[PDB]
């Protein structure tokens, strides 16, 4: 078929067709571009007329230009050939070097997996952060997500996530930027570049990064996650072996539809978002999900609009997530870092039965004594800290020795912190909060454990506290 | 060309096709899509119809030929749905083969009237201590399960669902209580280990799990709740007892919403179209309580909402609030402090009350609810706790261990009697010498005592129905045995 | 722009926007009397079953409209306005509402020509006599180059007298406004 | 609206900055005391 | 659906055959002016977003093209079109002239002087609307782009090719520090080191003229206008107008980026960019979002702010710093436009208007002000002082509402604070930033009284500028404090003090 575009408003284009029709999702090719221009259907309203969302800026374009309609949806290079490169939301390179030769070609939009199809094991995923694996402890297979404000550390925290499995995964890995800096995407294709993960020479790259970086039209911005979606579809069925994908933001997916929506024609839903936002993310969700014919470990970090984890978007995705490591801002400005909030991140594999009796005990009293310390602040408010009794003054004590403890210094926050990153295997972090909760260092000042690895390491940092004195 | 039992797409998109023809099509009907794809046919207007697709509307180009079913949508029932796991419209989703259910019903038929009902009297037991000694739930009762996000909704309605294994394994035939568990909006992987989890506890010979889970078009999660209301209605009306657990109820607004806005329809608040609250109660008012004129049957109703930040003024919340015979509030500070289940017992309610509590019950949670609401109200000085008189450091006292007897784990409901036990050795002041944290431990051993040697008394109390003096005495002994030797 | 020539009486919505456009282009070659009659004659044509039924239905290409409304124009030797005119209404695709058009045009040419309407309505038929004589005295109330264009009605609501209205003018005799007018002055 | 734990601190009012600078103040006396007994300690287990 | 061109006297010239007498593809009618928004019948060949001009030298760019009709926008005020005037294309996406002849003139938002030195002589356009650079072509930012200002030099570094967010309420000193950061450039301007000259580009928007007349007059005071340009939309202007200065802007400094040059531009505010917008979209009848604000108000600023890059070598090496200004409201930073903005750049800081008066000025909130570039944009001796300064003061702020080490942690936190404060149009060299850093943070003021560090610090510079000029000179260029240079920089320091009581 061929079609002439009739209107052009913002990044919504009205294409009138004189052959047969293209059904929805299907991609057009906009004939006379000095770049390639496609525009994905996303209406028919009658009279032979289909509005579009154009994948790039529209600038230039005249009413009555010739659109080609290829036939099938945005399809995409797929295949261990994409390793170590950079793809667009309708997956031409962007890295510059030369096509991506495949023999495999996949169609962004596909139907979820069924119910006779998901998988029902758990079994706690290691990451060497004490926070995250005591309290809400990852899951091999599961989604994963970072909710954060804005500056507390969902980036660095995905950073820190990839150096840590990525370079340890005997299986492939996939990074979807969506609507993010691009300062940040250079950043981190360097970075892996420069650590082996991603190799310019050979076929040895273990990566495959996928960028619709805050400077791509909404129409792109709302497509990129399917398209890393789509490689990590593949990496998951045709290789059949283990996948994990890290996608930064997850908000932006949801963004840029709200951008497009009121063009399309769509009353406003409750705060500005399109109405169709819950079933927006669910066809995309439900679409990263481990299986009985693979996995993916999906990480994913969620923006939320100006600290609100009851605005819908958030409020929805979580729903979506076996695990959930709300960062906050409050912890952020005592210095703790990662910020993650012990008292708002939850897990499903947090049972005794999945993760262990002693690890189940020591999670719960931990959150059970910050949330006594949280109660207390409140009487600390009017009596000051002398009148608190002596059963409360330890808690008080324990309280902030574990908050501190809870802390810990990353491989890639040498820049901020100077430190060295650490990891601390399970065994260490329970161990370590067993002995806390015990009294076993109350002769230990509390900035002992400010930003060390496991508990022996502040007792060194103690003792050169008191050498130096 | 025919344009009365036939017509053609105008338009299409966002999952609302716009047919042209179908003259004859009926408001709420079930049209079919040249494409295999089914579709209900809401907006009836002079100039075209407004057919909600039951799926992706990639498969419906403009221009499709539409043919309507000429019926009303309805789902199959029957105990044929036992243990299956079935979606929006009765189709199996679980791989296990053809349903095979020879009966039919109407997803939007009407509630029983004034006269049909019966005042609730039976317990429906939960198999928590909480909620069956606080706030207990009766058989035709709609008890609101509301909360934040991860504070244990869902794990009160499948302690319910698994609880009543007990009573499904014996012999008497009007304790027998079948269970559905709608699940709307819900991650695929969390039904399925859901259902697992069922299994596991063998609760799944009973249950009907009806899924309308995210990727689910907007109908399917809209239509679900009635789905499973229907197959639960045919339960009441046969003279058996059902109890179905819609989870959550906010979800299917939410679906509701995109339909209506969709359809364009005026808006209202927070977006909700103005039926967000005749949409709820034309179904919870769904769950009644048949006199034996109408067969005795039952269909009790636990819908599950999730309030953002525990504001219950929201406009669902609230709808759902004011249509329904209680509510079970669920706290999350109360959760991370070691109270779990969550449930805050000063906000949560039972418009039934103790009506609906078995003698014994009703014996002993008389007076435990007393006792927490004096503690509640002294709770304050609990910190201070010393430089009090005797008079409050004792409400504080007792109400400490009381609070700790309502604690309880993932999938263990307790047997009322048992239930019974410990709250009777609780209130009638054989722990108030304990020490607190060591509570939890003496349940969870005196219940295992009682379990083996006195099964005798356990019985005389489950038939009964009521603790007799003789009873009573017996109890009191064995409490001051077990409690010596500890 | 150019100046269109105002038509006597306005008419609004798209059915008298078209027909303004055809009487401003009409009246320019000073063709409305043709013009008229070669839209009461698409009134006849586009009544026909097969035309009827094929205009409305919207699943056949807005051209194959055009191409065939060309066919039906050009074997009838329209004048050129009104197979323009057809022409533009099947482009926009308001042939729908047509007859809303042509009609519009037969009232914008009657206050052209001085076709004052009128209306009577009585409780029974009338003798040509008074008949007559009413045609008479209503010829009073009009204007020089004004010709009345009177239409009898019968109503039984209304008992006695009658109602005339003259264009704008309205005079209520009718037994039933009096009988009303009395009982709410007495009353009050 | 209703109160929950902790919300003095989440207010950040006066109040909040009360409650962080005097629990900051007597954790660094307790801190100073404790390192000074570990240094005597130190002293005291050298031989 | 009444179609806008299904006027009759469109229909007319239909119905009469007529419509073939006048050209329809490179030009139009104007159907109906109203509000400063034209729409426009024919023009069947106008592009999206190209430049239109009227019949009455009146340019404007053709936002809408829809079936029948196209929405133009005027680039001015639409008093003199008329129903019916002849809109003819002008054949070219809408775009502003470049180069280095805009170098100190007070240019508009479209590239037309109006200081009123004549005609500015630029050879090359850029169109505003262009692709920000791809992954490959920026690298880490590195150098340091010195403000001049010790807080934000000391605590919250800003390297070249970052885009930091001076966000804060109204009347806190937002203007004062984009200002103090053209004026400081003058040293390295006039000098040789041609890879840390650095060309400075202020944007206007939406304020009314006699501040940018002022802020012109305090540019040339100090001479720092041979190397700025100053793009102004002010309150006057149509909404289109100040909806494209800052894409004409940063097509500007774009020019100096793409030829191995380094530039700074500076958006004041975008909160007004913002506005502007979302009237030009209302009155194109486009649905509202948030706020009234178009749906699409986010994308608005992403495209104009990741345009700030830093190219990597192979691609000239140049650099286009960015400094966006936001208005928040009651220091409401979570507001609608503050939140689109603050997940957009790379950094911030945040102006209290409680600081403001507490005496603190700059109002820095020093712990909300970040750097995600952070410290690998620093000079080492600032890094080295720094390092001690920002942990010091990181710790007096937890306890500043009140023993002997306690006590001396808030008197030096007290010193510090005082030696942050600065005056205004008087930015420093980093070497007397460093100078006085180190002479407050090794304690050298432990002992002086609060209220004379104010002066301290003063006398203390003229003394070394006056005295020492080599010690400084070496610092700077040795880039770092060297031994010798400590032991040089402990003598002067102590001798000052001694004599100084
Ligand atoms: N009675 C209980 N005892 C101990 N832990 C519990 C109890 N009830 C719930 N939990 C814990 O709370 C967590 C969340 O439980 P649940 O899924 O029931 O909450 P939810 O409201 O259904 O969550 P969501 O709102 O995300 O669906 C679970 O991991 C579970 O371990
Ligand atoms: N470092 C400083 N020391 C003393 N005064 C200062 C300082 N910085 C700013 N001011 C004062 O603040 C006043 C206004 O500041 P400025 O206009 O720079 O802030 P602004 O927020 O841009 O104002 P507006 O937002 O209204 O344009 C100036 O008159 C100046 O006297
Ligand atoms: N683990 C950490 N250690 C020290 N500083 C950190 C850490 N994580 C985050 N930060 C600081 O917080 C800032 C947050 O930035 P980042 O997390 O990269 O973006 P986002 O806004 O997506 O969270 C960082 O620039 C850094 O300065
Ligand atoms: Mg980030
Ligand atoms: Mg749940
Ligand atoms: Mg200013």
């Amino acid at each position: 078929t061929t079609g002439r575009i009739v209107a052009v408003i913002g990044a919504v284009v009205d294409v009138q067709f004189d052959e047969g029709l293209p059904p929805i999702l299907n991609a057009l090719e906009v004939q006379g571009r000095e770049t390639r221009l496609v525009l994905e259907v996303a209406q028919h309203l009658g009279e032979s007329t289909v509005r579009t969302i154009a994948m790039d800026g529209t600038e230039g374009l005249v009413r009555g230009q010739k659109v080609l309609d290829s036939g099938a949806p945005i399809r995409i290079p797929v295949g261990p050939e994409t390793l170590g490169r950079i793809m667009n939301v309708i997956g031409e390179p962007i890295d510059e070097r030369g096509p991506i030769k495949t023999k495999q070609f996949a169609a962004i939009h596909a139907e979820a997996p069924e119910f006779v199809e998901m998988s029902v094991e758990q079994e706690i995923l290691v990451t060497g952060i004490k926070v995250v694996d005591l309290l809400a402890p990852y899951a091999k297979g599961g989604k994963i997500g970072l909710f954060g404000g804005a500056g507390v550390g969902k980036t660095v925290l995905i950073m820190e996530l990839i150096n840590n499995v990525a370079k340890a995964h005997g299986g492939y890995s996939v990074f979807a930027g969506v609507g993010e800096r691009t300062r940040e995407g250079n950043d981190l294709y360097h970075e892996m570049i420069e650590s082996g993960v991603i190799n310019l020479k050979d076929a040895t790259s273990k990566v495959a990064l996928v960028y619709g970086q805050m400077n791509e039209p909404p129409g792109a911005r709302a497509r990129v996650a399917l398209t890393g979606l789509t490689v990590a579809e593949y990496f998951r069925d045709q290789e059949g072996q283990d996948v994990l994908l890290f996608i930064d933001n997850i908000f932006r997916f949801t963004q840029a539809g709200s951008e497009v929506s009121a063009l399309l024609g769509r009353i406003p839903s409750a705060v500005g978002y399109q109405p169709t936002l819950a079933t927006d993310m669910g066809t995309m969700q439900e679409r990263i999900t481990t299986t009985k014919k693979g996995s993916i470990t999906s990480v994913q970090a969620i923006y939320v609009p100006a600290d609100d984890l009851t605005d819908p978007a958030p409020a929805t995705t979580f729903a979506h997530l076996d695990a959930t490591t709300v960062l906050s801002r409050a912890i952020a400005e005592l210095g703790i870092y990662p910020a993650v909030d012990p008292l708002d991140s939850t897990s499903r594999i947090m049972d005794p039965n999945i993760v262990g009796s002693e690890h189940y005990d020591v999670a719960r009293g931990v959150q059970k004594i910050l949330q006594d310390y949280k109660s207390l602040q409140d009487i600390i408010a009017i009596l000051g800290m002398d009148e608190l009794s002596e059963e409360d003054k330890l808690t008080v004590s324990r309280a902030r020795k574990i908050q501190r403890f809870l802390s810990q210094p990353f491989q890639v926050a040498e820049v901020f912190t100077g430190h060295l990153g650490k990891l601390v295997p399970l065994k260490e972090t329970i161990k370590g909060f067993q002995q806390i909760l015990a009294g076993e260092y109350d002769h230990l000042p509390e900035q002992a454990f400010y930003m060390v690895g496991p508990i022996e390491e502040a007792v060194a940092k103690a003792d050169k506290l008191a050498e130096e004195h | 060309v025919d344009l009365e039992e036939t017509g053609r797409v105008l338009s299409i998109g966002d999952g609302i096709a716009r047919v042209h023809g179908l003259r004859n099509v009926q408001a709420e009907e079930m049209v079919e899509f040249s494409s295999g794809l089914k579709g209900m046919s809401l907006n009836l207007e002079p100039d075209n119809v407004g057919v909600v697709v039951f799926g992706n509307d990639k498969l419906i180009k403009e221009g499709d030929i539409v043919k309507r079913t000429g019926a009303i949508v309805d789902v199959p029932v029957g105990e044929e749905l036992l243990g299956r796991v079935v979606d929006a419209l009765g189709n199996a989703i679980d791989g296990k083969g053809p349903i095979g259910s020879k009966a039919r019903r109407r997803v939007g038929l009407k509630a029983p009237g004034i006269i049909p009902r019966i005042s609730v009297r039976e317990p429906m037991q939960t198999g928590i201590k909480a909620v069956d000694s606080l706030v207990p739930i009766g058989r035709g009762q709609r008890e609101l399960i509301i909360g934040d996000r991860q504070t244990g909704k869902t794990s009160i309605a499948i302690d319910t669902i698994i609880n009543q294994k007990r009573f499904n394994d014996g012999t008497d035939e009007k304790k027998k209580l079948y269970c559905i568990y709608v699940a709307i909006g819900q991650k695929r992987s969390t039904v399925a280990q859901l259902v697992k989890r069922l299994t596991d506890a063998d609760a799944m010979k009973y249950t009907i799990v009806v899924s309308a889970t995210a990727s689910d078009a907007a109908p399917l999660q809209y239509l679900a709740p009635y789905s499973g209301c229907s197959m639960g209605e045919y339960f009441r009306d046969n003279g058996k007892h059902a109890l179905i657990i819609y989870d959550d109820l906010s979800k299917q607004a939410v679906a509701y919403r995109q339909m209506s806005l969709l359809l364009r329809r005026p808006p209202g608040r927070e977006a909700y179209p103005g039926d967000v609250f005749y949409l709820h109660s034309r179904l919870l008012e769904r769950a009644a309580k048949m006199n034996d004129a109408f067969g005795g049957g039952s269909l009790t109703a636990l819908p599950v909402i999730e309030t953002q930040a525990g504001d219950v003024s929201a406009y669902i919340p609230t709808n759902v609030i004011s249509i329904t015979d209680g509510q079970i509030f669920l706290e999350t500070e109360l959760f991370y402090k070691g109270i779990r289940p969550a449930i805050n017992v000063g906000l949560s309610v039972s418009r039934v009350g103790s009506a609906a509590q078995t003698r014994a019950m009703k014996q002993v949670a008389g007076t435990m609810k007393l006792e927490l609401a004096q503690y509640r109200e002294v709770a304050a000085f609990a910190q201070f706790g010393s430089d009090l008189d005797a008079a409050t450091q004792q409400l504080l006292s007792r109400g400490v261990r009381l609070t700790e007897l309502l604690k309880q784990g993932q999938y263990s409901p307790m047997a009322i009697e048992e239930q019974v036990a410990v709250i009777y050795a609780g209130v009638r002041g054989y722990l108030d010498k304990l020490e607190p944290s060591k509570i939890t431990k003496f349940e969870n051993a005196f219940l295992s005592h009682v379990i083996s040697q006195h099964q005798a008394l356990l019985g005389k109390i489950r038939t009964d129905g009521k603790i007799s003096e003789e009873s009573d005495a017996k109890l009191k002994e064995i409490v001051t045995n077990f409690l010596a030797g500890f | 722009f150019a100046k269109l020539v105002r038509p006597p009486v306005q008419i609004y919505g798209i059915e008298g926007r078209y027909a303004t456009a055809l009487y401003s282009a009409a009246s320019k070659q000073n063709k409305l009397e043709q013009v008229e009659k070669e839209l009461l004659r698409v009134g006849q044509i586009l009544k026909e079953p097969k035309m009827a039924a094929s205009l409305l239905n919207p699943y056949v290409k807005r051209s194959v409209k055009v191409k065939s409304l060309s066919d039906m124009t050009a074997k009838e030797k329209f004048s050129p306005l009104t197979s323009n005119l057809i022409n533009l209404l099947a482009e926009n695709g308001r042939l729908t509402n047509t007859p809303a058009v042509i009609s519009a045009f037969s009232t914008m040419m009657s206050v052209h020509r001085g076709e004052v309407p009128c209306t009577v309505t009585t409780a029974s038929a009338l003798d040509e006599a008074t008949l007559t004589e009413l045609k008479t005295v209503l010829k009073s109330f009009l204007s020089k180059g004004q010709v009345l264009k009177l239409e009898v009605k019968i109503d039984p609501s209304i008992m006695g007298g009658m109602i005339v209205r003259i264009g704008e003018k309205y005079v209520d005799m009718s037994a039933k406004t009096k009988i009303q007018k009395l009982s709410r002055a007495m009353r009050e | 609206v209703r109160s929950s734990a902790g919300a003095v601190r989440d207010a950040g009012g006066a109040f909040g900055k009360r409650e962080q600078a005097e629990e900051e103040r007597y954790f660094r006396a307790r801190a100073k005391e404790q390192l000074a007994a570990l240094k005597k300690h130190h002293e005291n287990e050298i031989s």
